[PDB]
C-alpha cells in the first residue's frame, strides 16, 4: 500500500482543559530506515497543532500549502485561527485533489484560543472530517492505537495523567508495528503553557 | 548501479560517489561525476533514471545561479534543499515526474555544515550521514556502528574507506573508483580519488 | 471463478498462569457484512487439561476441530493414555502441515496445563508454526488486543512498576476488558464472550454479554 | 451504513445511524449522517462520506442563495433536480448516496438519489449497507397515512433492524422529524447500544513513562 | 506378476532354500581373506584354468568402490548381480551423502538385500 | 529476520534476531531462530517459519536414525546435503527457506547455507534474512578467524543488533549461540532495548 | 459444478413449539430467466427431518438422490435406529466440505429441519463446508430480507407457536417477493411436527400495490 | 425492465412494467417508465436509469423551447429526432433504449424506436428492454392490423403480462397509458387487475 | 435452434427447425434435430453437435442393452435419466440441451427436460434452444390443458415458425413428429407449408 | 552471474571459472569451484539455475564413475558429452528440466584433447574455444582475435588473462579470481588462480 510505504503514527487526546497529540519519529522507505527525527506535528498557531501520518512527501507538502493558507488567514483576519476552521480548511485542501489525493490523513488538536475547550479531530485523504471528545488515531498501526486508546482513555483527564495514557497507547502501540517507531514524541497543551516530551523507546 | 554517500562533521562535509556510468551489461564511463557545484558552497549528488537526472539537476543548478545574480547573495543549503524539494514535488503528480535519489551537502556561514537526503517522492530529511543505491544497504550499518558526531575529517576519510572496502568484498556490482569532495567554511575542495587498483 | 475460503471473523485469546490457562473467543460467526448466528463460540475442549481456540474460515475450524478428536482418540488407544498439551500441540502442526499446499485458513491458540500443572499458551500459524506464549490474541482483533497484554501482563514499557504474577481474577477482568473494547472498535468481535478457564480441577466456563451491534 | 426515510399524514420521517468504518473497524461512533439542506429540507448520507457531505454542503449553498433571491421557502424538486444534474456529470464518480426529504408548498417529498444521478420518489425509501434489512421493516409495517409517532417508531425500526443486522452499522439512531410546521431534528432518537462498564482500572500514574527529553513553552 | 512363498518354514524350523543356497556357495571356487596393518589381501582358488579361456573375464575378484574390493564364492551370476548393486549403491552413498562408503556399510547393504531375497514372495 | 553465523578458531558462533510479522504487524517478538537440531547441530530460521522449522525437524529425525544406523554422527555436510536434497524435490512449489547448517565435525567447524532455490554452499561467513545486508557490513568489518571468544560474541551481537537498527523487520531480541567441539552451548538472549544502552550510553 | 443453471433462490426456515418449518418458491431460474415455475426444492429426508436446497438444481437433484438412497439403505436394517436430524446436517457438511475440497463444490446452501427426541433442530449448510445451527434461517437474499424480521421476533418471543411460525414465514416469503428479482409467487411449506413431515402445495403470496398510486405526491 | 407501444388511427398506446434492479435486488418494484416529453409526447425508458432520466429531461427541455418558439404543437418526429440525436452522438457512454410515441395534428399517432445504436426507426408497434426478448413471437402472431384503442389496451396489457412473467428483470405492476387527440389517458393494472394464463399442471 | 415437445392424451409431439450453424455461416440448412433413441423414444438436440450427437448415441446404445435385458418396451423416463446421469457427469465438459420425448405402456405420452446443468423435470410441454426465448410468451399464451394431437402438432408448428422468423441461429425447415402406441409419424413442413403471420406494413 | 570459458589447444584444455556465489545484491561466496571431476582426464564446468547445477552435475559424475567401476575402463570424453547431453535432453520436455549451461573439457589417449559446449536446451558442439554466461559476450570476440590452433599453454594462459582483465574493464559484475585448471596426458592439474588485488 502507499500509506504503508513510510508509515508512521498519529494520536490526538482530549483533557480536562487540556490536550495532547503525538507522533513516532521514523523515517523510512519500506523496511529501511533513514532518520529517526522525522517531524509529523506541525504548529498551525499557539494552542493549535496537526500530526500528519502516511506518504512523507504529502506530509510536508500538506503542512506547508496549509501554513501558506493559514499564514494568509491571520493576515486578512485579524485573529489566530478556530479549530473548527482549521479543520474545514484543511477538509477543503484534500478535498480539492478528490481524483489525485494527497496520501495523509491528518489530526488536529488544539484549544479555543478564546476560551480554553479542548478540540480533536481526524480527516480522510480526501477531506472528511470526524470530531470526537475522547481521542483520534491515523497511521499504519491504527487497530493497535484503537485497541489501546479504547482501554486507557478516561474522561476528565489532568495533564499528567493525559500525558501518561497517550504515552502508553503509543508507545504499546507502536511496539507492535514494524514501520512506526524509532521514538515518540509528545505535546501536551494547556491554557498557559505547552510541554514537549521525547519518550524513551525501543529503536528497532 | 549508482552509489551516493554523505557524512557530516562538526564543521564539514564529506560526499563520495561512484565514477561509473553503466548499460546493460557494460561500463561505457569509469570517470563519471555524479556531483553537481550550484554555490561556492553547495552539493548537488543526484542518482536515477537516465535522462531525468542530468535534466533536473542542471535545472535546479542554473534557477540557483539565477538567484545568485539576481539578488547579490547565495541560498543557504537549507532554502536550496527545499526549492529543490518543491520542484520534485510539483512535477511528482504531473505528466513528467523526476525519478531521482539525490543528497545536497552544503556549508552555511550561520547555521553550519548540511547533509539533506532526497527520495524520489520528494521527502526532504537532514541526517547526520546518508547514502542511495544499493550499496548503501551494505554501507549504512558500518556508518552506524562508527560514526560519532565530533568525527574529523581525516577519520571521516577512513570511515568512508572502511565502506567503499566492503562494497569492494560484497556487493556484487564493480565499482573501482570513487569521487570525493568535502565542503567547508573555504568552500569546496576535491580530494584524491579512492581506488582500487584491479586491472 | 470459485473460491475455497470466506473469513468467518472471530477473535481468541488465551493467557498462562502459574496454575491455570484461559481460553476466550467471541461468539459471532460473520460472512461478509451479515450475521450467520450469534452463537457460535471458537471454543472446544480437547482433553480436560487442554482447550483449543480456533479462527477463520469456519468449514476449516469445524473439520480441524473434528480431525484433532479421531487422533486424541488414535492416541488413546495406541498408548493407553491421554495427550498431554504439548504433544497436541506439535501433533495439530503436522496437520497443518500436511496441508503445506491447500492450507486451512485456521488461526489456532492451545490453552492448558503441562505435566507440571504449569499453564501453557501454544500459538500457530495456518500451516503449523508453532511457539509457546505467556499470552496471545489471535483472530480479526487481534492487533487491538496484543499491545494492551504487552502493556497490563507484560509490563512493557512501564517504569518503576512491581513484577507481580498475573493472579486468575485479574486475567479474568483483563479478558473481559479486552474483548469489550474490540467489541467497540472490530465489527467482527460482539454478541457473546466464552471464556475456558483450566486448572487442575478441571475446566470452568463462564459466558458474558457483548454488545449485538 | 443505514439510512431510511418515510412519509406520513404530516410530513417526513428521516433516520440514520451513526456508525463510521474504515474498513472493517469502527472509526465513528457517533457519526452524523442527516445533513442540514434547507430549513425545510433534509438529506440523510450513505455511499463515500466526503462526497456526501460536500455535495450536500454544495447544495445546501446553492439552494440558500435561490432563496435568498427568490423570498420563498425552496421546494424539494429544486434540490433533486441540482443533485442528480451534479451527481449525474461526474458519472458516478461522486459517491453520494442520498435520501432527501422535505415539505414545500406542494407538500412533503420523499426521493432517493443514487451516485449515478438516477432517482426514485416514493413514500418510503432505504439506502446504505443496512438498506435490505430496513427496507424489509418497511414492506412488512408501512401504512399510508400514518401518525407521526408511528411513523417515528417505523423509521426507528428499520435502522435499528440494520443495526443489528449489519456490521456496516451500529451505535445510535438520528431521527429527523418534517411537518408543515414543525422540526424535529432528534439528534439521538435511540441508544441501543452501549458500552460493557470497565471492570478494570488500567490508570497509569504520574512517572510510569520513562522520558528523554522535556521542554516547557510558556503562553499567554 | 510372480507372487509365491519360495523361502519357508520346514516342521523343524529350517529354511530350506536358504540351506540349498549355502550347499550352492560350498560347490563355489575356494575364495579366502587375511586382513594386516596397512595392507589386505584376498585370494581365489580354482580359476577353472581351462586356458582357453581369459582369466580377466572370469575373475572372482571385483572391486566396489576404490575404497573397497570383494571376493566371492558360489553361483557367478549371482555374484555378478550383487555386485552391480553393491556398486550403484557405492556411488548412490556419494551422491546421497559428501562422504564415500565404510565397508560395513555395504556390508550391511549387501547381506540385507540377500535376507529380502530370503523373505520375498516370487 | 536477521540471522548470522561465522566460524573461526575456536568453532561456529550462530546468531539470530527473534521478530515476527504479518505485514507490518508484528506477530511475536519471542521467536526461537536459532534451531536445536541436535546437540551437535544448529540450523537457522529465514523465510517461512514453518517450512525451515519442519523441514529441519525432519532433518534431526533423519539425523538420529542414522546414528543408529551407523553407530556414529552425521557429518556436518552429509546433513546440509540431507536437508538441501529434501527440499530440492518442492522446487518451485513455494516453499521458502534460508537456513545456515553449523556443527562440528571430523573436518572440524562446519558452517553451510542452504536455500529453498536449491543452494547448498560452505564458507566461512553467512547472513540470512531481511535485515542481512546490514548485518553483513559489520561482521565483515570486524571478522577474523583469529578472534577471540568474547570478540566473537560481541561481533555476532553488534551485527544483530545494528540489523535490528536498520530493518524493519527484525528485532525483540538477539540470542547468541557457540558451537564447540563437545556440542553447542547456549550463548546469550539480551534484549534490544537493554543493548541499546549498553552500546550507545 | 463450476459454473451454476438452473438455481432456486431462497429458502427460509424456523423453529416453533414442538416443530420446524421451510419455505421456499417452486421456482429454477435459469439466469433472469424464470424458466421452470413448478419444481419442488423441499426433499422430506426420512420420517423427523427435511431439507430445503438453495443453488444449482441438478446438484440438488443429486443429492436427493444420494440421501434417498442412504435413507432406504438404513431403513432396509430395521434395527430400530434412525438417521437423527443432527447426523443428517453432520453428513451434508462432509460432504459438502468434501468436493469443496475437492476444487468440485456442490452449488448449493441447505437448511436442514427436524424433530426428534421432544426438541427442534434447524442447521445451515455451505457449499464450502460453513455448518451451524440457529432458531432462524434465511439463504440468499432472504439473509439480507427475511433473516432481520425473524430475529426481530425470535428475540422479542423466543418460542413460536406453529401458526406464529406460518405467519412470520408468510410475511417473509411476501418481502421476498417484493425484493427479490428471482423468486416466484408459488411456493411451499414444509412442517416437521412428531406427527412427520409435511408438505403443503402451491401457496400464493398475497401483494399490495398501493403505493403504485403515489407517484406525483 | 419490459416497454411497449402501439399505433392506432386515433393515437396511440404505451405500457410498460414497473420493475428496476440493481443486481438481483429490486431498487424500485413501482417505477414511472413513461414519461412526458409534451402535452400529447411520452418516451418509454429502458436501460440505464440515470442516462434515461437525464436524456428524458433534456429533450423535454428543448423540445419545450422548440414548440414555444415555433408557437405550434411538437411533431412527434421531431422529439424522436432530439432522442435519437443525443442517442447516437453519445452512443458509447449511453445505456438507453427508447421508444417515442405520441399524437401530432400533422402526422397523427405515431411510434418511433431508439435503440442503443442510436438509429430511428418508425414502427406500427415496438417492443423493448429485457422482457421484449420473451414477446416477439406473441407479439408476432397476436398484432392485426386495424385495432380499436381498447384493442390495443389489452394487447399491450397481455404482452407485458407475459414478459413479466417469464422475465426475472421485470414484473411489479403495469402502466399503462392511451395518448390521442382528445388527450392522455394514464391507468395502472395491478393485482388481479393484470390478465392470467393458464399455468401447466399435470 | 428451436426444439419443442409438447404431450397430449394418446402420446407426444416433437418439432424442430433445421439450421446448424458455425458462426454466422450455415453449415447445415437441412439438420435432423429428432433423433429416435428406441422404437418409440425421440430425443431433440440443441447446443454442441458433437456432444449431443455422441451423447444420444450412447444412450441409444445402453438403452437398446437394457431394454433386450428386460425384455420389456423401455420407460421413457429410463431414457431420459441415461440422458441426465451423462449430461449432469459431465456438466463441464458438455453444451448440449436436450428433450426426451415418447410413449410408454406403463405412465403413455411423456415429455423430459434435460438442459444445460444436468437437472430433468417432467413437463407438459417443453422448449429449448436459442430461438426458444421468443416463444415463451406465445407458448404460455396459446397452451391449453387437453389438446387433441392435430392441435399439439399445428401449436409446436406455428410455435417453432414464429421462433425461426425471428432467431438468426434457427430457420431452414421445420421437422415434426407424433409419437403414439400407434406408431412413429414423422412430416416436414417446407416453404409455404410453414405458417406465416401477418407483417406490419404502414 | 557465472562465467566460464576453455580454450583447447594441440595437446591440452585449458579452463577457467569465476569463483562468486552470489544472490541478490551480495556475493555470499568468494572461492566458490565451478568445475567438476568426472574422471581422471575430464572436467564438467556446469552453471545456472541455483539446485539444477550440482544436482545435475553431481549425478553426471557418479554414473560416469559408476561406468568406471563397472567396466574397468573410463568414459571418453565424446562419450561423456553425448551422455550428459543424452540426460539433459531427455528431461528437457519433463516435469522437471534442468537450467544448465555446461562445457566438457576431456583429453583422450587417441582423439586427443576436447572441448564442448552445451546449451540449456541440450544442444552439443565441439569447438576450439567456448565461453558461458554475459561475460562471453565480452570476451569471445577477444579469443576470436588472437587464437590459433597451435596456441601454446602459455601463451593460452596469457590469453585467458587478456579476456579475463577486459572482464575486468567492462563487466559490470565483480568478479575478482578465477578458478583455472589444466588437462592433458597426465590429468587435471591445478594452476595458480588469477586474481586482481582490489581489496
Amino acid at each position: 500500500s502507499i500509506m504503508s510505504y513510510n508509515g508512521g503514527a498519529v494520536m490526538a487526546m482530549k483533557g480536562k482543559n487540556c490536550v495532547a497529540i503525538a507522533a513516532d519519529r521514523r523515517f523510512g522507505i519500506q523496511a529501511q530506515m533513514v532518520t529517526t527525527d522525522f517531524q509529523k506535528i506541525f504548529p498551525m498557531g499557539d494552542r493549535l497543532y496537526i500530526g500528519l501520518a502516511g506518504l512523507a512527501t504529502d506530509v510536508q507538502t500538506v503542512a506547508q500549502r496549509l501554513k501558506f493558507r493559514l499564514n494568509l488567514y491571520e493576515l486578512k483576519e485579524g485573529r489566530q485561527i478556530k479549530p473548527y476552521t482549521l479543520m474545514s480548511m484543511v477538509a477543503n485542501l484534500l478535498y480539492e485533489k478528490r481524483f489525485g489525493p494527497y496520501y495523509t490523513e491528518p489530526v488536529i488538536a488544539g484549544l479555543d484560543p478564546k476560551t480554553f475547550k479542548p478540540f480533536i479531530c481526524s480527516l480522510d485523504l480526501i477531506g472528511c472530517p470526524m470530531v470526537t471528545d475522547d481521542f483520534v488515531v491515523s497511521g499504519t498501526c491504527a487497530e493497535q492505537m484503537y485497541g489501546m486508546c479504547e482501554s486507557l482513555w478516561e474522561p476528565n483527564m489532568d495533564p499528567d495523567h493525559l500525558f501518561e495514557t497517550i504515552s502508553q497507547a503509543m508507545l504499546n502501540a507502536v511496539d507492535r508495528d514494524a514501520v512506526s517507531g524509532m521514538g515518540v514524541i509528545v505535546h501536551i497543551i494547556e491554557k498557559d503553557k505547552i510541554t514537549t516530551r521525547t519518550l524513551k523507546a525501543r529503536m528497532d | 548501479m549508482e552509489y551516493l554517500i554523505g557524512i557530516q562533521g562538526p564543521d564539514y562535509v564529506l560526499v563520495a560517489s561512484d565514477r561509473v556510468a553503466a548499460s546493460n551489461i557494460v561500463q561505457m564511463k569509469d570517470d563519471h561525476d555524479k556531483m553537481f557545484k550550484m554555490s561556492e558552497k553547495i552539493l548537488l549528488l543526484c542518482v536515477g533514471e537516465a535522462g531525468d537526472t542530468v535534466q533536473f539537476a542542471e535545472y535546479i543548478q542554473k534557477n540557483v545561479q539565477l538567484y545568485k545574480m539576481r539578488n547579490g547573495y547565495e541560498l543557504s543549503p537549507t532554502a536550496a534543499a527545499n526549492f529543490t524539494r518543491r520542484n520534485l514535488a510539483d512535477c511528482l503528480r504531473s505528466r513528467t515526474p523526476y525519478h531521482v535519489n539525490l543528497l545536497l551537502a552544503g556549508y552555511d556561514e550561520h547555521e553550519g555544515p548540511a547533509l539533506y537526503y532526497m527520495d524520489y517522492l520528494a521527502a526532504l530529511a537532514k541526517a547526520p550521514f546518508a547514502a542511495h543505491g544499493y550499496g548503501a544497504f551494505l554501507t549504512l550499518s558500518i556508518l552506524d556502528r562508527y560514526y560519532t558526531p565530533t568525527i574529523s575529517r581525516e577519520r571521516a576519510v577512513e570511515l568512508l574507506r572502511k565502506c567503499l572496502e566492503e562494497l569492494q568484498k560484497r556487493f556484487i556490482l564493480n565499482l573501482p573508483t570513487f569521487s570525493v569532495r568535502i565542503i567547508d567554511k573555504n568552500g569546496i575542495h576535491d580530494l584524491d580519488n579512492i581506488s582500487f587498483p584491479k586491472q | 471463478r470459485f473460491s475455497p475460503y470466506v473469513f468467518n471473523g472471530g477473535t481468541i485469546l488465551a493467557i498462562a498462569g502459574e496454575d491455570f490457562a484461559i481460553v476466550a473467543s467471541d461468539t459471532r460467526l460473520s460472512e461478509g457484512f451479515s450475521i450467520h448466528t450469534r452463537d457460535s463460540p471458537k471454543c472446544y475442549k480437547l482433553t480436560d487439561k487442554t482447550v483449543i481456540g480456533c479462527s477463520g474460515f469456519h468449514g476449516d475450524c469445524l473439520t480441524l476441530t473434528k480431525i484433532i478428536e479421531a487422533r486424541l482418540k488414535m492416541y488413546k488407544h495406541s498408548n493407553n493414555k491421554a495427550m498431554t498439551t504439548g504433544a497436541i500441540a506439535a501433533m495439530l502442526s503436522t496437520i497443518l502441515y500436511s496441508r503445506r499446499f491447500f492450507p486451512y485458513y485456521v488461526y489456532n491458540i492451545i490453552g492448558g496445563l503441562d505435566e507440571e500443572g504449569k499453564g501453557a499458551v501454544y500459538s500457530f500459524d495456518p500451516v503449523g508454526s508453532y511457539q509457546r506464549d505467556s499470552f496471545k490474541a489471535g483472530g480479526s482483533a487481534s492487533a487491538m488486543l496484543q499491545p494492551l497484554l504487552d502493556n497490563q501482563v507484560g509490563f512493557k514499557n512501564m517504569q518503576n512498576v512491581e513484577h507481580v504474577p498475573l493472579s486468575l481474577d485479574r486475567a479474568m477482568r483483563l479478558v473481559k476488558d479486552v474483548f469489550i473494547s474490540a467489541a467497540e472498535r472490530d465489527v467482527y468481535t460482539g454478541d457473546a464472550l466464552r471464556i475456558c478457564i483450566v486448572t487442575k480441577e478441571g475446566i470452568r466456563e463462564e459466558t458474558v454479554s457483548l454488545r449485538k451491534d | 451504513t443505514t439510512i431510511a426515510g418515510v412519509v406520513y399524514k404530516d410530513g417526513i420521517v428521516l433516520g440514520a445511524d451513526t456508525r463510521a468504518t474504515e474498513g472493517m473497524v469502527v472509526a465513528d461512533k457517533n457519526c452524523s449522517k442527516i445533513h442540514f439542506i434547507s430549513p425545510n429540507i433534509y438529506c440523510c448520507g450513505a455511499g463515500t462520506a466526503a462526497d456526501t457531505d460536500m455535495t450536500t454542503q454544495l447544495i445546501s449553498s446553492n439552494l440558500e442563495l435561490h432563496s435568498l433571491s427568490t423570498g420563498r421557502l425552496p421546494r424539494v424538486v429544486t434540490a433533486n433536480r441540482m443533485l442528480k444534474q451534479m451527481l449525474f456529470r461526474y458519472q458516478g464518480y461522486i459517491g453520494a448516496a442520498l435520501v432527501l426529504g422535505g415539505v414545500d408548498v406542494t407538500g412533503p417529498h420523499l426521493y432517493s438519489i443514487y451516485p449515478h444521478g438516477s432517482t426514485d420518489k416514493l413514500p418510503y425509501v432505504t439506502m446504505g449497507s443496512g438498506s435490505l434489512a430496513a427496507m424489509a421493516v418497511f414492506e412488512d409495517k408501512f401504512r399510508p397515512d400514518m401518525e407521526e409517532e408511528e411513523a417515528k417508531n417505523l423509521v426507528s425500526e428499520a435502522i435499528a433492524a440494520g443495526i443489528f443486522n449489519d456490521l456496516g452499522s451500529g451505535s445510535n439512531i438520528d431521527l429527523c422529524v418534517i411537518s408543515k410546521n414543525k422540526l424535529d431534528f432528534l439528534r439521538p432518537y435511540t441508544v441501543p447500544n452501549k458500552k460493557g462498564t470497565r471492570l478494570g482500572r488500567y490508570r497509569c500514574e504520574k512517572g510510569t513513562t520513562a522520558v528523554l527529553t522535556e521542554k516547557i513553552t510558556p503562553l499567554e | 506378476s510372480y507372487d509365491r512363498a519360495i523361502t519357508v518354514f520346514s516342521p523343524d524350523g529350517h529354511l530350506f532354500q536358504v540351506e540349498y543356497a549355502q550347499e550352492a556357495v560350498k560347490k563355489g571356487s575356494t575364495a579366502v581373506g587375511v586382513r594386516g596393518r596397512d595392507i589386505v589381501v584376498l585370494g581365489v582358488e580354482k580359476k577353472s584354468v581351462a586356458k582357453l579361456q581369459d582369466e580377466r573375464t572370469v575373475r572372482k575378484i571385483c572391486a566396489l568402490d576404490d575404497n573397497v574390493c570383494m571376493a566371492f564364492a558360489g553361483l557367478t551370476a549371482d555374484a555378478r548381480i550383487v555386485i552391480n548393486r553393491a556398486r550403484v549403491e557405492c556411488q548412490s552413498h556419494r551422491l546421497t551423502v559428501e562422504d564415500p562408503v565404510t565397508v560395513e556399510y555395504i556390508t550391511r547393504y549387501i547381506a540385507s538385500l540377500k535376507q529380502r531375497y530370503t523373505q520375498s514372495n516370487g | 529476520t536477521t540471522t548470522l553465523a561465522f566460524k573461526f578458531r575456536h568453532g561456529v558462533i550462530v546468531a539470530a534476531d527473534s521478530r515476527a510479522t504479518a505485514g507490518a504487524y508484528i506477530a511475536s517478538q519471542t521467536v526461537k531462530k536459532v534451531i536445536e537440531i541436535n546437540p551437535y547441530l544448529l540450523g537457522t530460521m529465514a523465510g517461512g517459519a514453518a517450512d525451515c522449522s519442519f523441514w529441519e525437524r525432519l532433518l534431526a529425525r533423519q539425523c538420529r536414525i542414522y546414528e543408529l544406523r551407523n553407530k556414529e554422527r552425521i557429518s556436518v555436510a552429509a546433513a546440509s546435503k540431507l536437508l538441501a536434497n529434501m527440499v530440492y524435490q518442492y522446487k518451485g512449489m513455494g516453499l521458502s527457506m534460508g537456513t545456515m547448517i553449523c556443527g562440528w565435525d571430523k573436518r572440524g567447524p562446519g558452517l553451510y547455507y542452504v536455500d529453498s532455490e536449491g543452494n547448498r554452499i560452505s564458507g566461512a561467513t553467512f547472513s540470512v534474512g531481511s535485515g542481512s545486508v546490514y548485518a553483513y557490513g559489520v561482521m565483515d568489518r570486524g571478522y577474523s578467524y583469529d578472534l577471540e571468544v568474547e570478540q566473537a560474541y560481541d561481533l555476532a551481537r553488534r551485527a544483530i543488533y545494528q540489523a535490528t537498527y536498520r530493518d524493519a523487520y527484525s528485532g525483540g531480541a538477539v540470542n547468541l549461540y557457540h558451537v564447540r567441539e563437545d556440542g553447542w552451548i547456549r550463548v546469550s538472549s539480551d534484549n534490544v532495548a537493554d543493548l541499546h544502552e549498553k552500546y550507545s550510553g | 459444478t463450476q459454473n451454476p443453471m438452473v438455481t432456486g433462490t431462497s429458502v427460509l426456515g424456523v423453529k416453533f413449539e414442538g416443530g420446524v418449518v421451510i419455505a421456499a418458491d417452486m421456482l429454477g431460474s435459469y439466469g433472469s430467466l424464470a424458466r421452470f415455475r413448478n419444481i419442488s426444492r423441499i426433499m422430506r429426508v426420512n420420517n423427523s427431518t427435511m431439507l430445503g436446497a438453495s443453488g444449482d438444481y441438478a446438484d440438488f437433484q443429486y443429492l436427493k438422490q444420494v440421501l434417498g438412497q442412504m435413507v432406504i439403505d438404513e431403513e432396509l436394517l430395521g434395527d430400530g435406529h434412525s438417521y437423527s436430524p443432527r447426523a443428517i446436517h453432520s453428513w451434508l457438511t462432509r460432504a459438502m466440505y468434501s468436493r469443496r475440497s475437492k476444487m468440485n463444490p456442490l452449488w448449493n446452501t441447505m437448511v436442514i429441519g427436524g424433530y426428534a427426541d421432544g426438541e427442534s433442530f434447524l442447521g445451515y449448510v455451505d457449499m464450502l463446508g460453513v455448518a451451524y445451527e440457529a432458531p432462524s434461517l434465511a439463504t440468499g437474499y432472504g439473509a439480507y430480507l427475511a433473516q432481520p424480521l425473524l430475529r426481530e421476533v425470535l428475540e422479542k418471543q423466543p418460542v413460536l407457536s406453529q401458526t406464529e411460525a406460518r405467519d412470520l414465514v408468510e410475511r417473509c416469503m411476501r418481502v421476498l417477493y417484493y425484493r427479490d428479482a428471482r423468486s416466484y409467487n408459488r411456493f411451499q411449506i414444509a412442517t416437521v411436527t412428531e406427527k412427520g413431515v409435511e408438505i403443503e402445495g402451491p401457496l400464493s403470496t398475497e401483494t399490495n400495490w398501493d403505493i403504485a398510486h403515489m407517484i406525483s405526491g | 425492465t419490459t416497454i411497449m407501444a402501439v399505433q392506432f388511427d386515433g393515437g396511440v398506446v404505451l405500457g410498460a412494467d414497473s420493475r428496476t434492479t440493481t443486481g438481483s435486488y429490486i431498487a424500485n418494484r413501482v417505477t414511472d417508465k413513461l414519461t412526458p416529453i409534451h402535452d400529447r409526447i411520452f418516451c418509454c425508458r429502458s436501460g440505464s436509469a440515470a442516462d434515461t432520466q437525464a436524456v428524458a429531461d433534456a429533450v423535454t427541455y428543448q423540445l419545450g423551447f422548440h414548440s414555444i418558439e415555433l408557437n405550434e404543437p411538437p411533431l412527434v418526429h421531431t422529439a424522436a429526432s432530439l432522442f435519437k440525436e443525443m442517442c447516437y452522438r453519445y452512443r458509447e457512454d449511453l445505456m438507453a433504449g427508447i421508444i417515442i410515441a405520441g399524437w401530432d395534428p400533422q402526422e397523427g399517432g405515431q411510434v418511433y424506436s431508439v435503440p442503443m445504436g442510436g438509429m430511428m426507426v418508425r414502427q406500427s408497434f415496438a417492443i423493448g428492454g429485457s422482457g421484449s426478448s420473451y414477446i416477439y413471437g406473441y407479439v408476432d402472431a397476436t398484432y392485426r392490423e386495424g385495432m380499436t384503442k381498447e384493442e390495443c389496451l389489452q394487447f399491450t396489457a397481455n404482452a407485458l403480462a407475459l414478459a413479466m412473467e417469464r422475465d426475472g428483470s421485470s414484473g411489479g405492476v403495469i402502466r399503462l397509458a392511451a395518448i390521442a387527440e382528445s388527450g392522455v389517458e394514464r391507468q395502472v393494472l395491478l393485482g388481479d387487475q393484470i390478465p392470467k394464463f393458464a399455468v401447466a399442471t399435470l
